[PDB]
């Protein structure tokens, strides 16, 4: 027979409860799959709701300490003429040759930025980089 | 009339990979000819 | 130790790029139709841009070019909409052609 | 006495074993990240139902947790291996037109089957009447893309329901997983992702029909000693 | 717990907001 | 099921019926579990558990639908709108 | 039980 109720229960409860009463006399191919390694989740309907008054999403923004340097240095210089390559997995940007410089000198104990800024950029400079500070 | 064949055998299991599209016949040529165009890509009257 | 996903997520080249307006990529054209050059940059979308008709006999499939990003994905909400409409694309404009 | 030994070396066996099929040797987190399944739409499409799944948002980007995805996505290739092991029908189906010739050249090459085209209403809720009355509808049914090219819910993911066929899902950011059986948080836009969906349920189907052959020759050697 | 988890911080990369040109001019 | 000839309004609607079927727990297989108070849009149904031999006390058409499912002994009684298929 | 008319419903020999 079967049950088309696809709102009551799920696909499994609906299944599992037939067996019992006696309606369905042979379990489906997928059923003993299904018992042995059910999902997370059992798939029951619901019906989406939307967010009234002061309820908010969970999903928060994914920040890191580093992109604050990021920042700094896209507002003095901006995004430099090397082309991103996000294709190869571990490519890394002019931009994280200026943080990881930024944030290697931070771990000697310097706490002050306007200095390692100043030194950053032209520790930089001695790597060799081309930058612009005025655009 | 000209008839379909069988499109099962006793186990039940369809012998097309697009039966279930009700139409295998039509999707199977539209399948190829697609692929053909596919492949020159790779590569590079009195009718009607 | 298998790195765990959150530390792949900080050193990816995407996350590290931040903003991805006025940002110049490298994309590989995987699909023409007439001048319609789709290309591929690295991202969640295609963008298809237009055969530039300096040199559009060079802009063929496989070629990469560099490209200037504008927006990952095209997405904008509209009167009455619960949901925004997805154009399920990126904006850029193709510059030109990598030369090494 | 045949039932109890067919019963027991074939059906019992399997489902006595938490990864009978090694299928977690076929994908990686770090294989997942590298084709781009973490990457979802933007925070102004997501599904309310698709949250606990999405790590963060990354610029207004969801990123879908990886660390759910390969759990996730281990039960949907146990189950979808369990399956093709036990001679069940598994239906692929997307309307993703960039991918059609990809799905539909996968379900043929794992001797199985696809609906990558405009679903006509009624194919399973009406299967006796539209295909004839002994017609076998799919034991499993797996989606690549869950949603329909106006960006809704694929009619035949509630028809599975309907007919009690489970499911097993790629569900983005965007789409509705409440009553897919088996869903699997990733990116079903890009290109590398889709391959890689293409290929773990390949496999997955292809070794789960060999070890189903590969267990009724021993059954064949202990038949006649 | 971890040191490589997302820190609850507020956008960096905000633009300053745009003001109007008569902004601050009697 | 519709239909313009009552006969083929009956099949129709008993062949569909079987396979839209719920599954009603049963305590001892008599009654319900607990007593239930429900309202489906403007008809309002008060069940309740009761013990054996209190027999089905209730709306004609719940004892219907009761003898249907193997309920045999509950009280109900139905306020709002009385629409037979609310 | 009322035993409704069992309608002959494949007529026509398909
Ligand atoms: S922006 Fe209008 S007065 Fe400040």
């Amino acid at each position: 027979a079967g049950s088309r109720l696809e709102t009551v229960g799920s696909i499994f409860s609906r299944t599992r409860d037939l067996v019992r009463a006696g309606v369905l006399k042979e379990k489906p191919l997928w059923f003993d799959v299904y018992d042995a390694f059910p999902p997370l989740r059992e798939p029951v309907f619901q019906r989406p709701r939307v967010r009234y008054g002061k309820a908010k999403a969970p999903i928060q923004d994914i920040w890191y300490h580093e992109d604050r340097i990021r920042a700094k240095f896209y507002s003095v210089y901006g995004s430099g003429q090397r082309a991103f390559d996000l294709f190869n997995p571990n490519f890394k940007s002019t931009c994280q040759r200026f943080v990881e410089k930024y944030t290697e000198l931070q771990k000697l104990g310097e706490t002050d930025e306007e200095k390692l800024f100043v030194e950053t950029g032209k520790a930089l400079l001695a790597e060799g980089v081309i930058l612009r500070r005025v655009g | 009339p000209r008839q379909r064949a069988i499109q099962w055998g006793e186990d039940g299991r369809p012998f097309h990979y697009l039966f279930y599209t009700g139409k295998q016949s039509y999707y199977s040529l539209m399948h190829d000819v697609y692929g053909m165009l596919l492949n020159l890509e790779k590569h590079q009257i009195g009718s009607r | 130790n298998v790195e765990s996903f959150a530390s792949m997520l900080r050193h990816s080249p995407l996350t590290q790029m931040g903003p991805a307006k006025d940002k110049l990529v490298i994309g590989r054209i995987f699909h023409i139709v007439e001048n319609d050059l789709y290309i591929d940059f690295g991202g969640k979308f295609h963008c298809v841009c237009r055969r530039p008709e300096v040199d559009g006999e060079k802009y063929q499939k496989g070629t990469r070019v560099r490209l200037r990003l504008l927006d990952l994905e095209l997405t904008s909400r509209f009167l009455g909409a619960t949901t925004d409409t997805t154009v399920l694309e990126a904006n850029a404009v193709l510059l030109g052609i990598q030369e090494s | 006495e045949d039932s109890t030994d067919f019963n027991d070396k074939i059906l019992n066996e399997p489902l006595k074993h938490s990864d009978f099929f090694n299928v977690k040797e076929l994908f990686s987190v770090r294989s997942l990240f590298d084709a781009r399944v973490h990457l979802g739409h933007k925070a102004g499409c997501r599904h309310r139902f698709m949250e606990p799944y999405i790590f963060g948002s990354r610029l207004d980007h969801d990123i879908i947790d990886l660390e759910q995805t390969a759990t996730h996505l281990q039960l949907a290739l146990n189950f979808t291996a369990h399956m093709a092991y036990r001679k069940g029908i598994i239906l692929f189906i997307s309307r993703n037109r960039q991918f059609s010739y990809l799905i539909e050249n996968m379900a043929r090459d794992c001797g199985e089957y696809a609906h990558t085209r405009y679903f006509r209403g009624g194919m399973l809720t009406n299967a006796r009447l539209l295909f004839g009355p002994t017609v076998r509808l799919p034991d499993l049914i797996i989606f690549l893309h869950t949603l329909n090219n106006i960006f809704e819910p694929h009619v035949a993911v509630r028809d599975a329901a309907k007919m009690n066929i489970p499911t097993v899902g790629i569900v983005d950011t965007n789409c509705n997983p409440c009553l897919i059986t088996y869903p699997v948080p990733g990116n079903d836009d890009s290109p590398l992702a889709v391959h890689l969906y293409c290929r773990l349920f390949q496999t997955a189907i292809t070794r789960a029909k060999e070890k189903r052959q590969q267990v009724e020759a021993l059954y064949r050697l202990q038949g006649q000693k | 717990s971890n040191e490589d988890l997302p820190i609850s911080m507020e956008n960096p990369y905000k633009e300053p907001l745009k003001k109007c040109i008569l902004c601050g001019k009697h | 099921g519709k239909a313009t000839d009552r006969m083929d309004a009956f099949r129709k609607a008993k062949n569909r019926a079987v396979h839209h079927l719920h599954y009603i727990e049963r305590y001892e297989d008599h009654t319900i579990f607990h007593d239930i108070s429900l309202r489906f849009k403007r008809t309002h149904i008060k069940m309740k558990k009761q013990p054996k031999g209190y027999g089905l006390r209730c709306h004609r058409a719940i004892i219907t639908i009761c003898r249907l499912i193997g309920i045999k002994d509950m009280y109900a009684k139905v306020s709002g709108s009385i629409n037979m298929l609310s | 039980a009322f035993v409704i008319p069992k309608k002959n419903v494949p007529t026509s020999k398909r």
